[PDB]
């Protein structure tokens, strides 16, 4: 049912389980790195094979605790100079794989808490393969996912003041990754070496939501505070308020365009289809 | 409040009216008569249940749909000719007719006398003709009004 | 104004056209009739409001249908033959024979003489054969008009 | 435990409740009654097996549909009005009436008192006029509870 | 022109032929049988009126269907066999085989004899057994030829 | 091997059970019963051949739906409550209820006792009133078992 | 060649064997038979021309579906298992059953006994209970073979 | 109902009413301009905000008349130094915002004349706000669309030489744009500067049609003399001559395939899906 | 039926057919060689026209045989002094023209064999347009597709080990084009120049399937010996073994991804989305 991710002695399983008949594992292969004779003088080019190629994994799957989720996270987004380490259930796939978060991509990681869907976190994983001897880094750095029980509304924090996000309808996706690593081709081997780089890495929560009342208040208190003044150095506190049992985060707007009011013709309330913020430093 | 009573549908009276004038458009023979005022509804969830959060009304319409065996020619030649206008063939124009319409009805009892009102009905599609061997002609309208302007008792 | 009267479907005289000549086109003994204009309503609604703000019609047709019981070699030779010529075979050429049409009934208690009349109709299919054991053939047509010429009474 | 037993409908009694307040909204002439708590469910498959692995509800309503004959002026001109309000005309506001719902069963033979408590229901579509030829209005309802907040044996 | 008649289905005279040799396949037994030459209709408008500028017919066919109670080997290994080819089991070919078809119908008085021919119809589907309880077989067959060949009156 | 025969339905015997237990939970007054293990079938055709070279299973399921006419509380009871607790009202909880169950019917000439057994049916939906005018209640429950865990004759 | 002739249902024999063995699986007590060989038919059209220009036929398959009112055991063991094998419980892999099928009929007045067979049948469904209050339970199936082996007069 | 959007005195009204459930305004806010560290041994990006963001109105209405239309095309596309002011009645914005044609686009507004839609003109607009004392630039030049009450067919005419395109499905989509003004960024409040250049706008007419008859004739006629000759600095006079109002105007085809004939199976006649021009000078 | 596409006296009749209302033949025109004004204080642009025109034709078809199809591919392929020479029969293009394998384009003829179809090929051409005389070119090179009689089962084989492609749902898509040719624009013709250069040419193999049985061991030998092992200056040989007619050919994996292996809920089988090869050298 599961497949066994781990970085050094912790570890989490991850039940590749989706309805009906939906794609839950995809490896996939290239050779971005064969050398093709462009002039060659005849119809059909010689070509030259020297370096890594280049093995995908991509995961899909489904969580049943939000707590395994925000592990998951941490575990990802972690700097570590130990290998990422992954372990695939079915027959032909080898038992033990080495792997890392995938070389180039903003969201190596998605997280998403669909409107309904108490207790069914959605998943997509996407892991670059790589030697297992050719992993190097610039020291460890744990990431960290706040936690609280407070179970109350979203508040987005800012200039000391505060607007709750209304719950009607709201809808997170929350993407993760290692943008800033450097994965590189080595000549005559198969997989290539990868460097865990002191560089910035990526934390992004989207949001979806309807706000039902007092709406000029809400869409003004929101859009000024947050759009329309400078926040210095700080940024916007989005406090979850133990939402999902996740602690309040410091984070800004990221994008040309991170959020958006919709309104609608018949329609006596307003649309938010995305309220996108990136997390920031707060860890001084 | 007044007590809920049956209704027995031949104590119906429908009329159309010109809602330029307030004037009766010549409209009898009705045998089926349904009035619906429907709002869409948005049910809306949060992140962390299972149960709807809130639910909310938006686009409202007055679905009225009416079956009736005696053809009028006015009706016919107002739809034809649109608003404000009689017309004799089909008309180049982009606005339909416009009609206000009522109902009233004494309950099976006499308890109360249900009054219905829906303002500026249009109806995409008029049956001119309607006919089928060894029958008499029966026509179809469906439609749509703007809101209900009244629904109350209206006996004395 | 001329009171809604009832209209008896065995009454009518319906009669096919040629839109080149207006000389008539042989056709007989129809069971069913239905004519019907439409066009296709936007409703539009507001930025704010629940309610509807306007309603535009923006594309016309006359629906027309029709079955019948009797067999006319001339109306299915020139559906095949298509504008203006007379054929035994299927054209491979893109002109649909267009066909005015006009119906007209007396009301059942003599109020009025109801015509109807629709120009360029024009059928996609059209049945040849329509065999069913034990039954004489009968054929339905369906097809689209461009629009009503004439809806009026035509008593004196 | 408590043996099943069948249940006769024409032994039921409804009633409809204003959340606000707990007071009656007058209500009577059920026909026809179907209260279902329903969810989505998701039903989860590995890549390793053809065998289903999970199964999880997600978004929970409760189906309430009822077909009555007895009009109730108090019932329309609540729906109309929204929550805590009551209105002879259309609004234009978001809210809908949200109505609690409890219906009340002996079962066939006396072994129990079967109560079903709905809460928040809310209809898209009130019909205000269903008549037909020959018979009494009779009005279909289709709506959604939030949560079933009932089920039990009433009886001693 | 010759006047419209009825026609009686239990007159008619169905045949297949093979359109390499125009031989007969021996086929009988129908109990329904449906001609019908049809068009797709391209109905176009213009940027400044409602009514319907053109209408063009494309993507000709003949609809045949048929329902027959007597069945016949040979035109089932006809089919099977595919253009030219007699066969006792599915060959493995893109060719289906084609069918040359003609009905004669005398009208119901006598007035005029309906020849209808349709060259290279095709079935996507045939049905080998058709079997219920207590019951004949009865077999229906719907396919496409390409065109009408011949639509007279074929009395001398 | 064994003859196959007939089976009278009223000769069956429905029980539902608490798979953390196998204890029975009270259910009773079924009319009509259907169990169906069912996989999804990929039909692969070939890239030079008409006929499909290979058909494989995937998704398996057994669709359950079962008519019934005696009201229980405990069975619905333990279908708001999810697995393994009773309740009186909805739970917010993404765990529905999976219930075994098992069914024992002797052939029409006693030559087997088919018993059929299915593992964790669900039920998306589930009917609490279900009151039609002049008659008793009757609950329809559609539901999916992961798999059939015993199909065999248990007679002696 | 041999006359078309009438066939009597009930004078048919269906059989089921083991495509390993060509061995009977013990089957009895049918009501309905289909069988009907397929083919989708890409019809080609040109540029310019209104008319088809080609057909071909594409993705052949048989459609099988039987009713049937005596269960057998067997049938439902050996499609539980698969090929080769036999089971009393559902099993976790992706090859079906693949069943041979031959059908018999003498014609109605002794002309011809045609017997159809069709080769690797399959169903996605087997229904296993299909109770129903008053009735004797009565399956149906639905499924798809490869291509007919198989439709000759097997008469001396 | 409407909208208002006005420079100087004068002022068009715009309905936001839309069939169903459809978008009828979006406001969209971003800050492209968040100086986000791409650098340094620590998970989360430090941070500094120091300028002008991004506030876009996208309107969404239908005009019943093709003089408010003609009269808003000119509006938007003419050069002035005038603020253009848009005034929104739904509460959720203040009762006046000051904005230019959206930065960069090329269609800031989009008019539709749709097959069969007598007195309908889809209209779809986007707009980027400014700071109110923040415009500046080049001279004032008002734009003319040219007018007539023939009411003829539309005339594609060029070497003296002319093709009605024929009315049988006859659809226009036309854009119009400023994508040559500079919009800039200020280390100042959120509200961006906006200078109207003296520079070439944006004007384009897209056609589909089907034609129905002269089908090889038509089809050369308009290819031979518009597509494979030279024009010079002349270039197409597309005549109008009182469809929809409009009334002569000279225009050339421009970039990628903007002209597509095709031919169908079962068919006896071609579709035009675009045939495309671009307005050209004709202002001396 | 047939449009008539020939270079020499070798000659390929395509019938120009296909279901429903489908695009049969697009003929497509632009001037990107109009130099349009970016600058000047008037609204509108000035233009010159000074060069050839671009006519591209797209013509789509099935093919009732293989032969025919792989002599299309050859006739397409071959470096030529000798310009492709297309008839049309339709009434709106004269009754030739002389054309280039699309100019921009990779894949400027398309051959598709999916499951279930036989004696049923379907096809798609691109065609740009190019002036008769203004054809050039260095040196012919004759293009072969193989052929064999084998009818057996394809095998990929590398290192002299060999994987044989399940045959269940195998479908293929070959394209081919010649994107190292140069066109280039003439200042007073109405089409333009083309030089057939002695420069590779693309010809690729994509398969589509569904592996059965033996899967892990399927998996393993096609993914190690492909794209995990290096190939040197060889490729994998694609034997056809005689399916379609074709003979055996050299290639190798090109492009980012051309390999995808799909694990999916509920399916104890392994699915081949794209599994893709452009061909090598092969001519000494």
């Amino acid at each position: 049912v599961d497949a066994t991710l781990s970085r050094g002695g912790t570890s989490v399983d991850i039940p590749l389980v989706e309805e009906g008949g939906e794609i839950l594992l995809s490896s996939t292969f290239g050779k971005p790195e064969v050398n093709v004779r462009k002039s060659g003088g005849s119809l059909n080019p010689r070509v030259i094979d020297s370096w890594s190629g280049l093995q995908t994994f991509q995961l899909v799957g489904k969580l049943y605790d939000y707590s395994t989720s925000h592990q998951l996270a941490d575990l990802v987004k972690t700097a570590s100079t130990t290998p990422l380490e992954l372990q695939i259930p079915q027959d032909a796939y080898p038992d033990t794989v080495t792997v890392a978060p995938a070389a180039g991509q903003a969201s190596a990681l998605t997280l998403e808490y669909p409107a309904g869907r108490k207790d069914l976190v959605d998943v997509s994983l996407s892991l670059t393969r790589v030697d297992p001897n050719s992993v190097r880094g610039v020291g460890d750095q744990q990431a960290t996912t706040p936690t609280t029980t407070g179970t109350g509304p979203v508040e987005v924090t800012a200039g000391g003041t505060t607007v709750q996000l209304p719950s009607s309808g709201l809808s997170v996706e929350r993407t993760v990754g290692r943008p800033n690593d450097a994965v590189r081709r080595v000549p005559r081997q198969a997989d290539p070496r990868y460097e865990v780089k002191a560089k910035v890495t990526n934390d992004v929560f989207t949001f979806s939501f309807e706000t039902l009342d007092n709406i000029p208040a809400t869409l003004n208190a929101l859009t000024d505070n947050v759009f329309r003044e400078q926040l210095g150095r700080d940024g916007v506190t989005l406090d979850f308020n133990g939402l999902l049992g996740l602690g309040s985060v410091k984070a800004i707007p990221v994008g040309s365009s991170p959020f958006r009011q919709v309104h609608q013709a018949g329609r006596g309330w307003v649309t938010v289809p995305t309220l996108e913020f990136r997390r920031i430093y707060s860890n001084e | 409040a007044t007590s809920p009573e049956g209704i027995w549908s031949n104590s119906g009276a429908l009329t159309f009216e010109d809602p330029a004038d307030d004037s009766e458009i010549l409209f009898a023979g009705v045998r089926d008569v349904t009035i619906t005022p429907a709002y869409e509804h948005a049910e809306l969830y949060t992140i962390d249940s299972t149960f709807r959060d809130e639910v909310k009304r938006y686009e409202h319409n007055v679905n009225v749909e009416i079956t009736y065996a005696k053809f009028s020619l006015e009706f016919a030649q107002e739809w034809l000719g649109g608003p404000g206008a009689t017309a004799t063939a089909s008309q180049d124009d982009s606005d339909p007719m416009k009609f206000n319409l009522e109902n009233v009805t004494p309950s099976a009892s006499g308890g109360f006398e249900r009054t219905t009102a829906v303002e500026n009905v249009v109806f995409p599609e008029l049956p001119l003709d309607s006919a089928t061997y060894g029958e008499y002609e029966e026509y179809s309208l469906t439609g749509s009004g703007r809101s209900v302007t009244n629904l109350a008792d209206t006996s004395g």
